[PDB]
């Protein structure tokens, strides 16, 4: 079988979403915590 | 790039509440302390002398430590 395109397009929008979400989620002001 | 950032709930009402416990217990926590130490220190328990001859004692002087 396979995948529809549908799907391929879709999952190519996520691909994008969750790579800079992921890329996001690392913190680096390379000053992270601070006491105040 | 090594380091991420991880997830915690929301600690400081947590460390807030904690803080306020240990604080509003130990504020008189400790002088109690000090006082009763103070007091078995410097002040005498009792001994057990027997009732002397035409003599009433109290409803105290019964009684060994001193704050009872
Ligand atoms: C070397 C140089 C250092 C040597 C140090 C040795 C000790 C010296 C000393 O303190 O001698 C004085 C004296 C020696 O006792 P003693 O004159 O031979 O006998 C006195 C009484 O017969 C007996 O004491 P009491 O009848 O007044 O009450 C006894 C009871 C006392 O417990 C209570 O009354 C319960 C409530 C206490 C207050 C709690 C406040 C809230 C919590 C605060 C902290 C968190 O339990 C204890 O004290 C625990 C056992 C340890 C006994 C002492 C060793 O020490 C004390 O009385 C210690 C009092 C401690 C109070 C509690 C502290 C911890 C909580």
């Amino acid at each position: 079988s396979g995948y529809t395109p549908d799907e391929k397009l879709r999952l190519q929008q996520l691909r994008e979403l969750r790579r800079r979400w992921l890329k996001d989620q690392e913190l680096s002001p390379r000053e992270p915590v601070l006491p105040p | 790039g090594k380091r991420l950032f991880i997830i915690k709930p929301s600690g400081f009402y947590d460390k807030r509440f904690l803080k306020l416990l240990r604080f509003y217990i130990l504020l008189t926590g400790i002088p109690v302390v000090i006082g009763i130490t103070l007091i078995n220190v410097f002040i005498g328990e009792a001994e057990l002398a027997e009732i002397p001859e035409g003599y009433v004692p109290e409803h105290w002087e019964y009684f060994k430590h001193p704050i009872s």
